[PDB]
DNA sequence: TCGCCCCCCTTCGGTGCTTTGCACCGAAGGGGGGC
């Protein structure tokens, strides 16, 4: 059936004509499964035949259903989506189970033939036009438009999506405490009545539908747990994923560790602990999809470890609105971190994981915050509200932090646990200088057109060096500068520079960073007792600096 | 009524920025308020063929505990035709920061009675969310007056003045600006009585459809230089790191005979005595930073930056400029919630107060340079705002190399 | 040999700075998952 619903006006951008691209062959089987297709799609009013007044064309072909004896009729509309109007879509994002709340009653629907059965804009219709080539040269093919939302449209998902709203907003105002989770044409429909009452507001959900042209299948209508929805198994008490399965070769392409790592993230959402740093290097550097690349014993490991946890069996649990969200972080080491919701303790809603590294320069209460702040957006969307945070960071470590850091910063309502490895600054400059301990000027310069450079320092204790530098910057001079500073001193040090650039890396006291310089200066630092670093400006005579810059020109 | 003819710039489309996710709180009020405003005609429900979106969100003040819907038409704004060119625009009285009290009234309902360009609507799309993606967004456009649009001030300027003309006839003395949906408006009345005055003039404006400013404590905060009985030389190479930088602002600051009393290869911890002709130099610039520069004007051709360094224990230092170095405004800004814990918060406050000083006395809001991460902002900043304005801003990484303003 | 959506990881290129590389950030490549 087709809705009487109103078709959506749409148009092609200014100036823009339609498309007009021959059809290539395609096998008998396919052709057959078309003609099947067309035929019957022209008796329903899906399609008509069109002529030569028409002089537009798009190619069609034909993939499988996940019902496999099913086809599934696609039509390549690449050249004209550019030539369509742009959409706002009204798809924001994706339901997760976590965010259901236990119903007594649920039931799964989805809609037959569900694109079919909209109407298309009657003045874009000629747009559409298409070929189905039968051996392609026995006769020149026939000829058809669609009358209805073609599958391989750019506008066909948000027009459905849209209008499926329009239908179903009757129903749900009548029936506030039903909950349907509407997601392209599946419905999900969750209520507290009991079985009896429950079947009869299906029917007349389904009668709705389908007085506005939209069947529903006894094929696809659930009844009973476990639910297929989303990807998930949904029982009475618990969801879970349905199967995944990794991989398993004994040569690797870059291509194979990609879907590896994508099959990886999926799991992370309800298997704790997934990590994918060392399997994810691998890809660096990969110049082809088909390349051939050894694992590390580093990225070995990782998937051992991953493959321990994929063995176990998991599930999570739904929400319950009149309970606290609880959110709790582990660090797992090399910028990685895995995070576990829940409302009662070994039950979670959902797990996760943050390993993004972002900036060059970094420190774990930065990475800490970056993932407070990923769990926030993420509980919003799903929950509506932020969770309570534990986290393994001392109350003292973070007030030293947004005290001593020139950013504002901040985390939510969060408990310290003690989990280690525990997230911590790894040193602290002092704010004041340090009597007793030596004074370092330091200072680097190299030549912009020959990138060759100096970097030295002198010393209240009458101490200077001076080190040649080649194929290196002017930023990389003054953190070489600070390098060997710290390098030839003792446990407590005060240091003089005139590059605004690397005390403000260092101020921010990272303790990772891209660069194998910045690397080794925070390794210095870490093993120094007290270090006080000042900063004063360059070229203008000051004490201890213009010597040091006398003396690395 | 006929509706005015309305056009973006040239060359420029409407607004396409994706809505964010809202608590559960801000959903449901949104919900009602469109709904409402929906019955009431003054939005349409539309479809995804209309290609243009702007994010929405919802504030709640304590002191007027009912939700206000807020659109974030930024971007609108930026490519709406100016009424500057069409000589539609609101100007600015002079005498608004010199009043000892001024109160803000939300005045964006009196938009509602005047249609929007049935060729502009499009523009003004916006979606409301769906907790768990339960539903497709909920698109919605206006067909009046949008609040938040810079336009719609513009075009109902003349109704507003015929509404005013009889309050402000009758009180000469009292000054009031309007700024987009906001009424500032100020006078020297005694604190009580100047409340007074204020519920007369919403009552004017209820026949056809905050707290108290204070301009007069603005205190403008100078560079200071520190006070000691004895100098080390770490003292001394950050007094002269400052001066050097503030010899970009003021005129004729020296430091050639503190540069030199550094002479050599010194402990950071060694004190040095203060020669009679350092004392003589330290004293002249000391007074150079007692008064204001001499040489900055304000531009109302130019936009207003505004810049904020976290201080530390609450406080918080910035400085409008036009121009770099030729600040028209500096100051510090410190507020004691009593949690004593949220520098989000505390920044969001202050980027409030800033703006609204700036609308006091200039008639418009700066763009702000925030000493945040962009993404530690977007978490948090709404829960906070609580303006029926938002000014424009940027992220900045600056670290402190001078304490210059503190 | 198709479409729309969200997620993560890598790569690339535009922007602005009182720069000469550098750090930041958005977009596009690949992958996962949904219909
Ligand atoms: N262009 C395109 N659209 C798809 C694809 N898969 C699903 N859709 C869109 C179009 C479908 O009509 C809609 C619903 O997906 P279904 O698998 O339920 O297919 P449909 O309802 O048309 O047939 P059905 O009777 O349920 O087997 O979602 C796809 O692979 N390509
Ligand atoms: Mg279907």
């Amino acid at each position: 059936p087709i809705s009487p619903i109103e078709t959506v006006p749409v148009k092609l951008k200014p100036g823009m004509d339609g498309p007009k691209v021959k059809q290539w062959p395609l096998t008998e089987e396919k052709i057959k499964a078309l003609v099947e297709i067309c035929t019957e799609m022209e008796k329903e009013g899906k399609i008509s035949k069109i002529g030569p007044e028409n002089p537009y064309n798009t190619p069609v072909f034909a993939i499988k259903k996940k019902d496999s004896t099913k086809w599934r009729k696609v039509v390549d509309f690449r050249e004209l989506n550019k030539r369509t109007q742009d959409f706002w879509e009204v798809q924001l994002g994706i339901p997760h189970p976590a965010g259901l709340k236990q119903k007594k009653s649920v039931t799964v629907l989805d809609v037959g033939d569900a694109f079919y059965s909209v109407p298309l804009d009657k003045d874009f219709r000629k747009y559409t036009a298409f070929t189905i080539p039968s051996i392609n040269n026995e006769t020149p093919g026939i000829r058809y438009q669609y009358n209805v939302l073609p599958m391989g449209w750019k506008g066909s998902p948000a027009i459905f999506q849209s209008s499926m709203t329009k239908i179903l907003e009757p129903f749900r105002k009548q029936n506030p405490d039903i909950v349907i989770y509407q997601y392209m044409d599946d419905l999900y429909v969750g209520s507290d009545l009991e079985i009896g009452q429950h079947r009869t507001k299906i029917e007349e959900l389904r009668q709705h539908l389908l007085r506005w042209g939209f069947t529903t299948p006894d094929k696809k209508h659930q009844k009973e747990p476990p639910f297929l929805w989303m990807g998930y198994e949904l029982h009475p008490d618990k969801w879970t994923v349905q199967p995944i399965v990794l991989p398993e070769k004994d040569s690797w392409t870059v291509n194979d560790i990609q879907k590896l790592v994508g099959k990886l993230n999926w799991a992370s959402q309800i298997y704790a602990g997934i990590k994918v740093r060392q399997l994810s290097k691998l890809l660096r550097g990969t110049k082809a999809l088909t390349e051939v690349v050894p694992l590390t014993e580093e990225a070995e490991l990782e998937l051992a470890e991953n493959r321990e946890i994929l063995k176990e069996p998991v599930h999570g649990v739904y929400y319950d609105p009149s309970k606290d969200l609880i959110a709790e972080i582990q660090k797992q080491g090399q910028g990685q971190w895995t995070y576990q919701i829940y409302q009662e303790p070994f039950k979670n809603l959902k797990t996760g994981k943050y390993a993004r590294m972002k900036g060059a320069h970094t420190n774990d209460v930065k990475q800490l915050t970056e993932a407070v702040q990923k769990i926030a957006t993420e509980s919003i969307v799903i929950w509506g509200k932020t969770p309570k945070f534990k986290l393994p960071i001392q109350k003292e470590t973070w007030e030293a932090w947004w005290t001593e850091y020139w950013q504002a910063t901040w985390i939510p309502e969060w408990e310290f646990v003690n989990t280690p490895p525990l997230v911590k600054l790894w040193y602290q400059l002092e704010k004041e200088p340090i009597i007793g301990a030596e004074t370092f000027y330091v200072d680097g310069a190299a030549n912009r057109e020959t990138k060759l450079g100096k970097a030295g320092y002198v010393t209240d204790r009458g101490r200077q060096k001076v080190v040649p530098l080649t194929d290196t910057t002017n930023q990389k001079t003054e953190l070489q500068a600070i390098h060997l500073a710290l390098q030839d001193s003792g446990l407590e040090v005060n240091i003089v520079t005139d590059s605004q650039y690397a005390l403000g890396i260092i101020q921010a006291q990272p303790d990772k960073s891209e660069s194998e310089l910045v690397s080794q200066i925070i390794e210095q630092l870490i093993k120094k007792e007290k270090v006080y670093l000042a900063w004063v400006p360059a070229h203008k005579g000051i004490g201890g600096n213009e010597q040091v810059d006398k003396l690395v020109s | 009524i006929e509706t005015v003819p309305v056009k973006l710039k040239p060359g420029m489309d409407g607004p396409k920025v994706k809505q964010w996710p809202l608590t559960e709180e801000k959903i449901k009020a949104l919900v009602e308020i469109c709904t409402e405003m929906e019955k009431e005609g003054k939005i349409s429900k539309i479809g995804p063929e209309n290609p243009y979106n702007t994010p929405v969100f919802a504030i709640k003040k304590k002191d007027s505990t009912k939700w206000r819907k807020l659109v974030d038409f930024r971007e609108l704004n930026k490519r709406t035709q100016d009424f500057w060119e069409v000589q539609l625009g609101i100007p600015h009285p002079a005498g608004l920061k010199q009043k000892k009290s001024v109160t803000v009234l939300d005045v964006g309902d009196a938009y509602f009675s005047v249609p929007l360009d049935k060729d502009f609507r499009k523009y003004t799309a916006f979606t409301i969310p769906s907790i768990n993606n339960e539903t497709p967004g909920i698109r919605y456009q206006y067909n009046v007056l949008p609040q938040g649009w810079k336009g719609s001030p513009a075009i109902f300027q003349s109704s507003m003045t015929k509404i005013l003309e009889p309050f402000r006839k009758q009180n000469p003395d009292i000054v009031i600006y309007q700024y987009m949906d906001d009424l500032y408006v100020g006078s020297d009345l005694e604190i009580g009585q100047h409340r007074t005055k204020i519920e007369e003039l919403r009552q004017h404006l209820l026949r056809w459809g905050g707290y108290e400013l204070h301009p007069d404590k603005w205190t403008v905060q100078p560079i200071v230089l520190p006070e000691k009985d004895s100098w080390t030389v770490n003292d001394i190479q950050k007094l002269v790191g400052k001066l050097n930088w503030a010899s970009q602002i003021y005129a004729g600051i020296k430091v050639r005979q503190l540069s030199k009393l550094l002479r050599g290869t010194k402990a950071l911890t060694e004190v040095v005595p203060l020669t009679e002709e350092a004392e003589l130099e330290l004293a002249e610039n000391r007074e150079i930073l007692k008064e204001p520069v001499h040489g900055v004007y304000y531009d109302p051709s130019k936009d207003l930056i505004a810049e904020i360094q976290k201080q530390g224990q609450g406080q918080w230092t910035y400085q409008i400029y036009q121009e770099p170095f030729k600040n028209l405004k500096t100051g510090k800004y410190a507020r004691m919630k009593g949690a004593h814990t949220n520098d989000v918060k505390q920044l969001t406050e202050a980027v409030q107060k800033i703006a609204t000083e700036s609308i006091v006395i200039w008639g418009k809001t700066p763009k702000f340079k925030l000493p945040i991460q962009k993404e530690t902002w977007e978490a948090w900043w709404t829960e906070y705002w609580q303006a029926t304005w938002i000014p424009e801003w940027e992220f900045v990484n600056t670290p402190p190399l001078v304490k210059l303003w503190y």
